[PDB]
């Protein structure tokens, strides 16, 4: 028997069932260190303008 | 204080769009009106100072100096013709506007709340004076004089900015109240000593003291009358004003570190009063006189007595008036004879019969005549320094003897005894010069009646 595979039927991405489970963290690395605290919310007008030497507001 | 800032601005385009031979009358009239309005300031009472903003405020030290500035403007703006009356209309307007802008930065500087703002307007006062004395110096070393003026006053005045920024970012803001009400003692380390030496040495350059005083006499004998009188009176008394304000900080280390400046000031006061006894070049005598009296002012500031500060501000205001007037009489004699020397222009008792009264009265206000303000200042400085030490009053009285000697020699040299009878060009005295003399003398005598104004913060 053994029908020859047509060009290009040795292609065409394939499913397969397994028995072992799909892995988490296959790169055997540590966890993520820290997120950055996000600055959100509305903003008020500035406290007394510039707070430089002078030029107050 | 904005009611004094903004008409000083508005008096500037006045000079531009006033027509030919009418700029003079309008500027003189309006600056005298500004002088009345300036005299309306004097409100300051008792407990606090007065605040004309978080930007402007007036201590009672700043009030008579401010009225002195806005009173010395119209006197100068009349004083500065007949040596530029033949020049161009555009250059004339540029000169008058330069004096108005210099008044503006002086008012900026005397009502400076913040010391940073004080430094900026300090060297803003420094800027136009070089242009004035260089463009109208009327001699051949005016370049040398303006250049020494510039580099001395900057190179002394410049690390003061670094010390003020350091105080700005180590103790918060630099309002004089919050620099006050918070000021902590600063112990005898070395960095505190260098900060003190930077600030006090910048103002030492500005006064000047003896080791740094050749700054001054070239900038007076090689300068026009406007730059000379404003330079002497308002710039030196502005330097003293600044030292008075900044010496509130650095309380303990001035006793440790303030002995050699007292020393150089005293011995150089004696040597400067000695050097202005034998010179020619009549203009220079008043310059070294100013060096002597401001060395006396420096001794008065660095000792820290309320008697000393009252005597200091009285001596400042009286000597500003006297030295400005005496510069103006020297320019009057130089317009009579194109000499600048002293042994040439002799006589002048026979001729010019009225000018003898102004020479005598200005020489007696320089003599420390006893009801005048000059002796009030010198007397309280002598009282405070004899409280400082029982031995230093010898130098004060020796300064007194030599001061009377050179001042009265300056009187009896130019204007006593024999005309040289080869002069034959001098005209009788104009009404302008005597109007200027009466504008100088009469406020000094009327303050001699009531000197409760000019005594400063510690009244
Ligand atoms: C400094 C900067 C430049 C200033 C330019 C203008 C200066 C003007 C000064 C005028 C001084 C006048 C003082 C005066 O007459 O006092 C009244 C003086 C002294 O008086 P007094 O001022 O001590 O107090 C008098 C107070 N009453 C009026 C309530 C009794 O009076 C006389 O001399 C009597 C005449
Ligand atoms: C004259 C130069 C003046 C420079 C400004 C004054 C100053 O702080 O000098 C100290 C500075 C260095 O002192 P500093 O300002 O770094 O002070 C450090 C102070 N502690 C130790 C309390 C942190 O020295 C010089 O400028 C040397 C000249």
């Amino acid at each position: 028997g053994w029908v020859r595979p047509d060009l290009g039927e040795l292609s065409k991405v394939t499913k397969v069932k397994t028995d072992r489970p799909l892995p988490e963290n296959p790169y055997h690395s540590r966890a993520r260190p820290e997120p950055n605290p996000e600055v959100e919310g509305d903003l008020k007008p500035a406290r007394h303008g510039s707070r430089l030497f002078f030029w107050t507001m | 204080m904005l009611k004094y800032i903004i008409p000083t601005m508005m008096l500037m385009p006045l000079t531009w769009l006033s027509k030919n031979s009418m700029i003079w009358i309008n500027t003189t009239l309006h600056s005298l009106l500004i002088s009345l309005t300036s005299l309306l300031l004097l409100n300051q009472f008792g407990d606090n100072s007065l605040n004309f903003s978080l930007t402007f405020f007036s201590d009672s030290l700043s009030t008579p100096l401010l009225i002195l500035t806005m009173w010395l403007l119209p006197l100068m703006l009349m004083a500065s013709q007949h040596h530029l009356s033949k020049e161009n209309l555009a250059r004339k307007k540029l000169f008058i506007s330069m004096l108005i802008l210099l008044q503006l930065f002086l008012i900026m500087t005397f009502t400076a709340t913040e010391l940073i703002f004080f430094y900026i307007m300090f060297e803003a006062t420094l800027v136009p004076t070089l242009i004035i004395i260089t463009r109208w110096g009327n001699q051949t070393e005016r370049l040398n004089a303006g250049l020494y003026f510039l580099f001395y006053t900057l190179a002394g005045s410049l690390p003061l900015l670094v010390a003020l920024i350091y105080i700005q970012n180590t103790m918060g803001s630099l309002n004089f109240l919050i620099l006050q009400y918070w000021v902590q003692p600063m112990p005898n380390s070395w960095s505190n000593t260098f900060m003190w030496l930077a600030c006090m040495m910048a103002f030492m350059v500005k006064m000047p003291l003896y080791g740094l005083h050749l700054w001054l006499p070239k900038a007076h004998v090689e300068a026009p009358i406007a730059g000379s009188m404003v330079l002497a009176a308002i710039l030196l008394k502005l330097g003293g004003y600044g030292m008075m304000r900044i010496t509130l900080l650095l309380n303990p280390i001035t006793d440790f570190m303030a002995y050699p400046f007292i020393m150089l000031s005293l011995w150089g006061m004696i040597m400067t009063s000695s050097i202005c006894l034998r010179q020619t070049d009549l203009k220079s005598l008043i310059a070294y006189s100013s060096v002597s009296h401001m060395a006396l002012v420096i001794v008065a500031i660095l000792i820290q007595t309320p008697w000393s500060y009252m005597g200091a501000t009285a001596l400042m205001i009286a000597h500003g008036l006297t030295s400005s007037m005496l510069f103006c009489l020297a320019n009057s004699n130089y317009e009579r004879v194109h000499s600048r020397t002293m042994i040439l222009a002799r006589g002048l008792q026979t001729l010019l019969p009225l000018m003898a009264a102004w020479w005598l009265l200005a020489s007696l206000t320089n003599l420390a005549l006893p009801p005048s303000i000059n002796l009030i200042g010198e007397l309280f400085v002598v009282m405070s320094t004899f409280s400082w030490s029982n031995i230093t009053i010898i130098l004060m009285g020796l300064n007194m003897v030599i001061t009377a000697l050179y001042s009265l020699y300056m009187l009896i040299t130019t204007q006593r005894g024999k005309h040289t009878h080869h002069i034959n060009n001098i005209l009788p005295s104009f009404t302008r010069e005597n109007a200027l003399m009466s504008l100088h003398m009469l406020p000094l005598l009327l303050l001699s009646l009531n000197p409760k104004i000019i005594l400063g913060p510690l009244y």
